[PDB]
DNA sequence: TTTTTTTTT
């Protein structure tokens, strides 16, 4: 339990059975087509490619460096207030920043907005309230 | 021949002319003069300073070295003969080199066979050292059955000289009487030698490292150890090698040293010494350098004070009888989680010369002290001696390891006796010490000597205790939330949107937070603590008389009356720790004396760490 | 090689 402050953001992977049965289709297809072949920025299914997405990466990092709006700085501070007086920390609030930074680079941006700001806010939900709720 | 020895004469003479011109505008002869008073044997050269006015000697002096050195060194003990100043050193005068290189700039990985010959410049890190040896130069001997006098000089492949002889020490006269050595008239030097490894930050990935082997006499002996980080100035050169008069081609190349350079603090002109005869002789200059110590972290501004104390430090007794009294002082910070602890460990490692930082997690008391490897091997606390410690999770060193420090806290001193030594060390130092609470977060149910969870006698060692909550509170939380920000959205005024990291008060001070109140730049606070920390205050009555009074009282208050509990045991150690804070508040001021405003500001800081108010949860 | 001792992890 000392080492979960570490980190950012935490998963619980955890009934699949109905839904796994097309899972089980799907992936013993992928399978039994894998033993028929043992007998440039898309895919042909519209995914990126990896020799594509390296470079871009490699790009983004050395080249967008984004701040946050003033506008999307002020919803943090009432929605720390609200949670902290109905486990909450500055390490927290300072990983909810760095998600909001995070998103907004991919787009290129010069700032995050609210935008970036409440999509990081879902994922800092989503991913850390499971802890919270188990164990 | 005589073509040769005539350009060497032209040659001689050219840097002669130079050295001891007319009016010298280079000042090498008023540098001469100062050698000279100091006793020192070799000269320092701007090679861009040659290159201006003998451009074809200087460009001459890389391709062709060895010549060229030759001459110039000639030339500089004429200049030294034209002086009234006697020529005391039996060794002779030495020429070292600094400026641009450009080409003849290299590495350990880059020196190969086309640069044999030329002189060259070169980086690395330390890696081996040989002791320091002494080596014959030449040999002086008395024939008793003659009253003659004979001498022998000697020369070796190491030495810049290319001359050779025969090497063979004498024993006899020509005419086979024996003879005598005189040892206060034979001469020796010091020799060394090391060797260079590439940085880490340039050797390419996956392979190892490469090296090189230098050369070191004289004056340059004893300069290096293991680990220092160097650039180094000499002629790169090879050495042949026989067995039974067959030799293999492949020869080995070293560097004969000339000049070393250290990259591994202070510096000051008179309108800095100005500035800081302005700001001390100001109103408030303890609590202006309290307030610009760490300005991008919010609140705790009493440990603040406390740690400006611990960079500025107490003065050391020595009494007639050889007792000593302790000057330096201890500082731990015990409190919640993401609370800032670390982050005021690391700011302090940047502000202190001479500091080393460590953890409890994986220290053993024997690494932090001292250690038999047989050998005796120093510890952390005594490699930071004269100087600051920072450990880290403090909490989580085990009892074994923390019974060991207790002799270095006090007594300033590490003694061993096992199996073959017996040694005192020396380990006058500060520790800085950050820490969490017993259960991992702090009960308010219990009281704060059960939170600390350490002995008294440990305890006891500290001159100040900081416990450090994170209580709930909307107020503080909303301030303390908009300060973060602030310092997040900041971007420099002369900086474009895209970019990305790879005089005396501060002007820009939104990331501060700190509203209008002005605050002093770090170079200016590390100038105004250097300075400082060598003013050295004494005690007056008033001061005596006001700390005697304000022990007793601290001692004998009973916290029944206030609904308050104590923080600290209090000993007396602590009547010493209200002498080190006074002496430390009154070094701020530049006075030679220590007064009862020093002594007022010393006891309402103490008198914030000994006492706590009960927590919110209890009351 | 194998044997015996004292500091360290
Ligand atoms: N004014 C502030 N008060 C408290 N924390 C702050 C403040 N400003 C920033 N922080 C952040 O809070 C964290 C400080 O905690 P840090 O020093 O890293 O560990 P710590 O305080 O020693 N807690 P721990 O090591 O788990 O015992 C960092 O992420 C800082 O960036
Ligand atoms: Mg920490």
């Amino acid at each position: 339990p000392t080492i979960l402050s570490r980190f950012d953001m935490i998963y619980i992977v955890k009934h699949d059975v109905l839904k796994d049965a097309t899972l089980a289709k799907h992936v013993i297809e992928v399978h039994v087509n894998a033993s028929a072949a043992k007998e440039t920025m898309f895919d042909t299914d519209g995914f990126l490619t990896i020799e594509f997405l390296k470079k871009f990466v490699t790009y983004a990092r050395l080249n967008c460096g984004p701040r946050l709006t003033p506008q999307a700085s002020e919803k943090l501070v009432n929605h720390y207030v609200k949670m902290r007086n109905p486990p909450i920390t500055v390490r927290q609030l300072e990983a909810i920043v760095r998600i909001a930074e995070s998103i907004a680079k991919m787009e290129l941006q010069q700032f995050a907005t609210d935008k970036h700001v409440e999509e990081a806010l879902r994922l800092f939900r989503v991913s850390t309230i499971e802890a919270a709720a188990t164990g | 021949d005589r073509a040769e020895d005539a350009r060497k004469q032209e040659i001689t003479e050219q840097y002669l002319n130079f050295l001891d011109n007319q009016a010298d505008t280079f000042h090498y002869r008023q540098k001469i003069v100062k050698m000279m008073n100091d006793g020192e044997s070799r000269l320092v050269m701007n090679l861009d300073e040659i290159r201006e006015i003998l451009p074809e000697r200087a460009e001459g002096l890389l391709t062709q070295s060895v010549l060229e050195m030759n001459c110039l060194q000639s030339a500089l003990q004429m200049a030294i003969n034209r002086s009234d100043v006697q020529a005391v050193v039996k060794t002779g005068f030495h020429v070292g080199f600094e400026g641009t290189f450009g080409e003849r700039h290299v590495n350990p990985r880059t020196l190969k066979s086309s640069y044999l010959g030329n002189l060259v410049c070169c980086e690395g890190i330390v890696t081996k050292c040989s002791t320091v040896r002494q080596k014959l130069l030449t040999s002086v001997h008395y024939c008793p059955a003659t009253n003659k006098v004979l001498e022998k000089k000697f020369a070796d492949f190491t030495m810049l000289d290319t001359a050779v002889t025969n090497n063979n020490y004498p024993t006899e006269d020509e005419n086979k009487n024996p003879l005598e050595t005189e040892f206060g008239h034979s001469v020796y030097k010091d020799h060394q030698t090391f060797t260079i490894q590439e940085l880490p930050e340039s050797a390419p990935a996956g392979q190892l490292p490469r090296a090189v082997d230098c050369v070191a006499d004289l004056d340059l002996a004893d300069r290096v150890k293991p680990g220092d980080r160097v650039r180094i100035i000499g002629v790169f050169r090879v050495l042949p090698n026989k067995q039974n008069g067959v030799s293999s081609g492949s020869f080995r190349s070293i560097i004969i040293i000339n000049h070393i350079q250290m990259l591994s603090i202070p510096n000051f002109e008179p309108q800095d010494v100005k500035d800081v005869r302005k700001i001390s002789k100001s109103r408030n200059p303890f609590e202006l350098l309290a307030r610009s110590l760490a300005p991008s972290i919010c609140g705790h501004e009493e440990t603040k004070k406390a740690l400006l104390c611990l960079l500025l430090g107490g003065m050391e007794k020595i009494l007639n009888n050889g007792s000593r009294l302790r000057g330096d002082i201890n500082v731990l910070l015990i409190g919640d989680p993401s609370v800032a602890k670390s982050q005021l460990l690391r700011y302090v490692l940047r502000m202190a010369p001479r500091a080393i930082t460590t953890t409890g997690r994986g220290s053993s008391g024997v690494g932090l002290t001292a250690a038999v490897t047989r050998r005796l091997e120093a510890g952390a606390m005594v490699l930071a001696d004269r100087g600051v410690v920072c450990i880290d999770e403090f909490d989580k060193m085990s009892d074994i390891d923390r019974t060991a420090i207790h002799e270095v806290m006090e007594q300033g001193r590490v003694t061993i006796s096992k199996a073959g030594i017996h040694a005192k060390l020396n380990a006058r130092c500060s520790v800085l010490a950050a820490a969490n609470p017993v259960y991992g977060r702090y009960n308010p149910f219990k009281s704060p000597m059960e939170n600390i969870g350490m002995q008294d006698s440990l305890l006891s060692r500290f001159d100040l205790i900081f416990v450090l909550l994170d209580e709930h509170d909307a107020d503080k939380d909303a301030n303390v939330a908009e300060h973060v920000l602030k310092l997040h959205t900041y971007r420099t005024q002369g900086e474009a949107d895209g970019t990305v990291l790879p005089s005396i008060y501060e002007e820009n001070t939104q990331w501060a937070g700190i509203q209008d109140t002005k605050i002093l730049t770090m170079d200016f606070m590390r100038k105004y603590i250097h300075l400082a920390r060598s003013v050295q205050p004494k005690l007056t009555d008033e001061a005596t008389e006001y700390i005697s009074e304000v022990y007793a009282d601290i001692r004998s208050f009973d916290i029944t009356k206030t609904d308050q509990e104590r923080t600290m045991p209090v000993t007396a150690r602590q009547l010493e720790t209200l002498i080190r804070l006074s002496t430390a508040i009154a070094k701020a001021r530049f006075s030679k004396k220590v007064e009862r405003e020093d002594t007022e500001k010393a006891y309402n800081l103490l008198h914030f760490a000994c006492f706590k108010e009960k927590p919110k949860a209890r009351q």
